[PDB]
């Protein structure tokens, strides 16, 4: 199946450069084009440029003074470079495949890019165990509090993604130039604490991966 | 003004296009689907390398080929002018490979020439002679059995094929097979 | 070339039909693609070349139009259709996208499921104390949360965050976090989260008492 996956830096300081790699599979870069598009917070999508199957490159006039798009066919990678970033270059950045010269058929996952003179800060990950395991409707809720990180994002899973349907992960908030978010998971009371529950938190900008088991409070 | 004609190889690995007669550059626009009722110049295109051959034609190779994508092509001529565009669906300009392992057998007790090797076929056979005198037979089916004036003569046999629906090119004639009895 | 989508938001109900339009400032023939973008996800193609379905897109999505006027129609709306929908023209450079129309889905009123959590040991070791209240799977979006410490209302140090509408049941959820110093947390006893929502005249109240082994 066609897949595109961006790898970028998370954070760029003002006036420095952004480099992103888009690794593709399930097609060849020499048969179709790959574009870069960005989505700034709360704004419309903006096409940055394309590198066509035969290798010609077209850029949006707004960015041609500072973009490069290149590739390495042998490694199935397409590379973006943008120079001299400023605050308003903060955005989610995507690569996307073209189907001939008439549409884009698949998009990447996107990689978040924040432009700021603040420094990368990993989160504290705090397990949230209730006052007791006492049930409501044969259920119990646990959680996870992920506090004081920069830049966005963090991602959270539970039991390595085995627990997904009773989960709510909330958008992050700003609490003193750092982000905080939480996540709740609701499970049958017969399964906790009798079976282990663990929130798994990633903050890629800091290369952080942390697991925190939820431990009951009896003495 | 400039005619571009194209043919897809029988292995379905490429399409080869040719044209003949300022600086000149073949451009193409590939559709996610087919060819519209009326071909047109499109703002989004790419160039192709074409090379002048000894017959006076430029030849350009599209490899690999998207068989079911409509390729609209034209010549950009340097201000700039575009020749009238044409659109081709590569699967429709295939030239199939010839039938292979052609066998030609006369069985005496049966009294027929048996030849063996979605498509239609033409068969041609004649006395193995000089410039052979060819009779031709058409099949719309694997193997056919024809009468011959002389069960002891040696015949030469060739088969070629084309899409049963009549689109595309005929194959070359297969390498001649010779009867044995 | 500017692709204008005038509706920023449109509200529908499960099983209804919705029209999303895009108008180009120039003739883009049929080179228009519609995308769906669900919350926290990448765009995915619905319709390309104005009216053709991308692989796997159910028949209840259709597209029409050519020239400058284009429409995506979503028949028989379902919960998973909760998303942003926007167009692309792919006729000339720069390639340009419409700014999007967010689809919102009406449903029946639903009371929140409330749960309260004391600070972790790990947090208390670090010198901080956050108390968290989850208010899950409710409708509509408007909701009031009050925190009380030993019966007296506190609003300083409270941060609230709402999800988007759920893709399965179209509800909202919300987290509310009250952040204290360890020292202030340790000087009080009773912590309460009180939710008031249109579904009842009485607030939902959850509480705990600070307790150590
Ligand atoms: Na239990």
């Amino acid at each position: 199946e066609v897949k595109l996956l961006e790898s970028g830096p998370g954070l760029v300081a003002p006036s420095e450069s952004l480099s992103i790699t888009c690794t593709i599979s399930g097609f060849s870069l020499t048969d179709d084009g790959v574009s870069w598009i960005r989505q700034p917070p709360g704004k419309g999508l903006e096409w940055l440029g394309v590198i066509w199957g035969g290798g010609s490159t077209y850029f949006n006039s707004l960015f041609k003074s500072r973009l490069s798009i290149t590739r390495d066919n042998s490694k199935s990678q397409v590379f973006l470079e943008m120079d001299s970033l400023q605050t308003d270059d903060t955005a989610m950045y995507y690569c996307a495949k073209h189907d001939g010269h008439e549409t884009m058929d698949y998009w990447g996952q996107g990689t978040s890019v924040t432009v700021s003179s603040s420094k990368t800060t990993p989160p504290s990950v705090y397990p949230l165990a209730p006052g007791s395991a006492a049930q409501t409707n044969s259920m119990v809720t646990l959680g996870c509090l992920v506090k004081g990180y920069f830049p966005e994002p963090v991602t959270v899973t539970w039991n390595s993604g085995s627990l997904s349907s009773g989960v709510h992960t909330f958008p992050a908030v700003l609490q003193s130039d750092l982000y905080t978010l939480s996540s709740s998971v609701t499970v049958p009371s017969s399964t906790w604490p009798s079976e282990t529950v663990t929130c798994n938190v990633a903050h890629p900008a800091s290369s952080t991966k942390v697991d925190k088991k939820i431990v009951p409070r009896d003495c | 003004n400039i005619n571009i004609s194209c043919e897809t190889d029988g292995y379905l690995t490429k399409m080869t296009c040719r044209w003949s007669t300022s600086t000149l550059q073949l451009r193409y626009h590939r559709s996610s689907l087919y060819c519209s009722d009326i071909p047109s110049i499109h703002p989004i295109s790419e160039p192709k390398d074409c090379y002048l051959q000894s017959d006076g034609f430029y030849e350009c190779i599209f490899q690999p080929i998207f068989l079911l994508s409509g390729y609209t092509m034209w010549i950009r001529i340097n201000g700039s002018l575009d020749s009238p565009p044409t659109c081709v669906l590569p699967d429709s300009v295939v030239k199939p490979l010839p039938p292979s392992s052609v066998k030609a057998e006369i069985t005496i007790n049966i009294g027929l020439l048996k030849i063996s090797w979605n498509l239609q076929f033409q068969i041609r056979y004649g006395l193995s002679g000089k410039e052979v005198q060819w009779k031709m037979y058409e099949v719309y089916d694997k193997s056919v059995s024809l009468p011959v004036p002389d069960l002891c003569a040696v015949y030469a046999v060739q088969v070629r094929c084309k899409r049963l629906d009549g689109l595309g090119y005929w194959s070359n004639w297969s390498n001649p097979a010779y009867t044995v009895v | 070339i500017v692709m204008t989508q005038s509706p920023k938001f449109m509200s529908t109900s499960i099983g209804d039909r919705v029209n999303i339009t895009c108008k180009a400032t120039q003739n883009v023939r049929t080179a228009v693609t519609w995308y769906q973008q669900k919350p926290g996800q990448s765009p995915q193609a619905l319709i390309f070349l104005a009216s053709n379905r991308h692989t796997g897109v159910p028949a209840r999505f259709t597209g029409s139009g050519s020239g400058t006027d284009f429409t995506l129609t979503i028949n028989n709306v379902k919960s998973e259709d909760l998303a942003d929908y926007f167009c692309l023209q792919h006729w000339n450079y720069p390639l340009t996208f419409g700014s999007g129309t967010k689809l919102e889905i009406k449903r029946a009123d639903a009371a929140p499921t409330v749960s309260i959590f004391p600070p972790s040991s790990e947090q208390l070791t670090s010198g901080g104390a956050s108390v968290v209240c989850f208010l899950n799977n409710f409708y509509p979006k408007d909701i009031n949360v009050k925190w009380k410490i030993d019966g007296s209302e506190r609003q300083n140090g409270v941060l609230n965050s709402w999800t988007d509408q759920d893709s399965k049941d179209s509800t909202y959820s919300m987290s509310s976090t009250l952040t204290l110093t360890k020292d202030e947390y340790e000087r009080h006893n009773s912590y309460t989260c009180e939710a008031t929502h249109k579904t009842s005249t009485s607030p939902i109240v959850k509480s705990f008492n600070r307790n150590e082994c």
